[PDB]
C-alpha cells in the first residue's frame, strides 16, 4: 500500500496592527489516503502436438489475447474505481455506507433533473424515471455547477484562458445517446462552429460548457434501481484533475515457461497494481467525512439493457 | 504450506509529496494598473514615503 | 477508427428505407447545418451520413 | 471607450448567478449568432459578454 | 474451399497474488469458417438466320 497526502487551505483571519503573531498561529490540516495494490495474472498453455495440428500460430494468438486481457483488466479496474462508494464496490454497498456517502458527498452528487433527498440513496435512485430523468444538457449543466460550488473545489483538468475550466465526463453509450438527442436539433444543427457542427454526422466525443463528454461502452447499467423498481440506472462521471490514482508495484509483464519436458508451453501476463478513487476527509478527523476529490457522480434513468443483474445491483 | 508475512509485518509506504486545494484567484490582477482609467488603482506611493 | 471516439460503419438500405430516413433527417437537421456537403445533400440527394454511419 | 458609442464595463458574479445569466443567454443568443467567438462559448464556455459588459 | 480463423478474447477473472496460476490456466477458443467456391456461368446462343433477320 501507498499513502498520499493533501494539504488543506488556511482560512484564518489576518492578525492586524501590532497584535502579537506568536502563539496565535493557524492550525494547518492534512488528509491522507491509502491505496492498496494486488497481483493479477492470467496464462495460456499450449501443447506441442496442438501447435503442429493448428493452422494458425497459437503462441502469437496467446500473446495477443493476454495483452488484450491485461488492457481489459486495467480498464475494468479503472471503471470500477470510478463508481466506488468510499472505496467499496457499488454492487457490494450497504445501506449505512451508501447513506453516509450520500450525506457527505451531497455537493458532488446530482441525480436526474435535480431530484432526490439528502438522507437515503435508495429512495433517491427510486426517484429516477425514464421519462424526465434522462441525461441531457440540463443535467450536465447542473453537474458542472456542482463541480464549481463544492466546499473543496474540484481542480479543472486545464485552465486555457479567460474563465474556461475543462473537465472530462464519462458516460455509457445510452447516456451519450440521450445527451446527443438533447444536443442535436437544438445546438449542434444550428451552431456556426464547423468543428461542433460536424460532430452531428461524424459522431465523436462531445463538448458542452467546457466539458468533453466521452462514450465508454463498459459503464455499468444497474437493473431495477429506478422508479417503480423497474427502471435501469446509469452513472455518469464528471472528472477533473486528480480524479483517480493508480499505484504500480509491478507493471504488466509477460513471461514464458515450459512444462512436461518441454511438451507444454505456457505464456503468462502478470502485474502488481491497484486503482482507487482519490477521496479525502472533511471532518475533524483525518478520514471523518470522506469526500470525492475531483469526481462528480450523476445517476440517471435509462431505457438501455442492464449489464448488471438485479440481484447483483441490489443494496446487499 | 506457503510462507506469508505476518499481519504486523506488512509494510505501508508514505509519499513525501502532497496535493493542494484548488483556489480561484478572482482574476482581479488583470484589472490592476497605475493608469488613470484603471478599474483597480494601485497607489505605491507609501512604499517610499512615510504615513499610514 | 481514426480517433476522438469516431467509429464508422456502412449501412445498406432500400430506396424506401432510405427515403424514410431522409424524411426523418431533412426537416430536422440537414436544413439547418452549416456543413456545406451535408447541406448540399438536401438538394443533390447523395448518400447520407449520421453518427459516423 | 474606443468611441463609436461603445462603452465597456466589467462584471463580477457568483457561479450560481453566472449560471442563471448563461441559461438566459444560451437558448436565445449564443446558439444563433454568427459570431465565432461568442458561438464557441456555447461549448468551450468562459466569461460572457453582453452589451459591452 | 478455404478456411478463415478467429481468436476469441479472454474473459476469465484475474488470479489473486496468493492463488496458484500453474494448472488453472484459461483455454483459448478458436473459431473457423469454411468458404466454398463454385463455377457460375451463363451463355447466349444465336443462329445465323436470326442474325440475318
Amino acid at each position: 500500500s501507498i499513502t498520499i497526502a493533501l494539504v488543506n487551505r488556511l482560512n484564518n483571519a489576518a492578525v492586524t496592527g501590532a497584535s502579537t503573531l506568536e502563539g496565535n498561529e493557524e492550525d494547518m490540516t492534512s488528509r491522507s489516503l491509502r491505496i492498496y495494490v494486488d497481483k493479477r495474472r492470467n496464462a495460456v498453455r499450449i501443447a506441442e502436438i496442438s501447435e503442429q495440428r493448428s493452422a494458425i500460430s497459437l503462441r502469437n494468438a496467446a500473446r495477443a489475447t493476454l495483452l488484450d486481457w491485461a488492457m481489459e483488466d486495467t480498464r475494468d479496474l479503472i471503471i470500477e474505481a470510478l463508481g466506488s462508494l468510499n472505496g467499496t464496490r457499488f454492487v457490494d454497498r450497504t445501506a449505512a455506507i451508501a447513506d453516509a456517502w450520500l450525506v457527505d458527498n451531497l455537493d458532488r452528487v446530482y441525480f436526474g433533473a435535480g431530484v432526490g433527498s439528502g438522507t437515503d440513496l435508495s429512495a433517491d435512485l427510486a426517484q429516477l424515471d425514464t421519462s424526465a430523468d434522462l441525461f441531457n444538457v440540463a443535467a450536465l449543466d447542473g453537474m458542472i455547477l456542482k463541480a464549481k460550488t463544492c466546499n473543496p473545489k474540484i481542480r479543472p483538468m486545464r485552465d486555457p484562458g479567460n474563465g474556461k475550466r475543462y473537465y472530462v465526463a464519462f458516460a455509457n453509450p445510452h447516456a451519450f445517446k440521450n445527451l446527443r438527442d438533447s444536443m442535436d436539433n437544438e445546438y449542434l444543427s444550428n451552431t456556426v462552429v464547423q468543428m461542433q457542427a460536424s460532430k452531428l454526422f461524424e459522431g465523436g466525443d462531445l463538448m458542452w460548457n467546457g466539458v468533453i463528454v466521452k462514450e465508454t461502452d463498459n459503464i455499468p447499467i444497474y437493473e431495477n434501481l429506478g422508479a417503480g423498481g423497474t427502471a435501469e440506472v446509469t452513472p455518469v462521471y464528471l472528472c477533473g484533475a486528480q480524479a483517480l490514482a493508480v499505484a504500480y508495484a509491478k507493471r504488466w509483464k509477460t513471461v514464458t515457461e515450459e512444462f512436461d519436458y518441454g511438451d507444454k508451453y505456457g505464456v503468462a501476463v502478470d502485474g502488481i497494481y491497484g486503482v482507487r478513487k482519490i477521496i479525502f476527509g472533511s471532518g475533524s478527523g483525518d478520514t471523518d467525512d470522506l469526500k470525492d476529490h475531483g469526481v462528480v457522480t450523476g445517476f440517471f434513468a435509462t431505457t438501455g439493457a442492464a449489464t448488471v443483474a438485479a440481484a447483483a445491483a441490489a443494496e446487499n | 504450506a506457503d510462507t506469508t508475512p505476518a499481519t504486523g509485518l506488512v509494510v505501508q509506504q508514505w509519499e513525501d509529496k502532497f496535493f493542494q486545494e484548488y483556489l480561484h484567484d478572482g482574476g482581479f490582477k488583470a484589472l490592476m494598473g497605475t493608469d488613470e482609467n484603471a478599474v483597480i488603482q494601485v497607489k505605491e506611493d507609501l512604499s517610499k514615503k512615510a504615513g499610514d
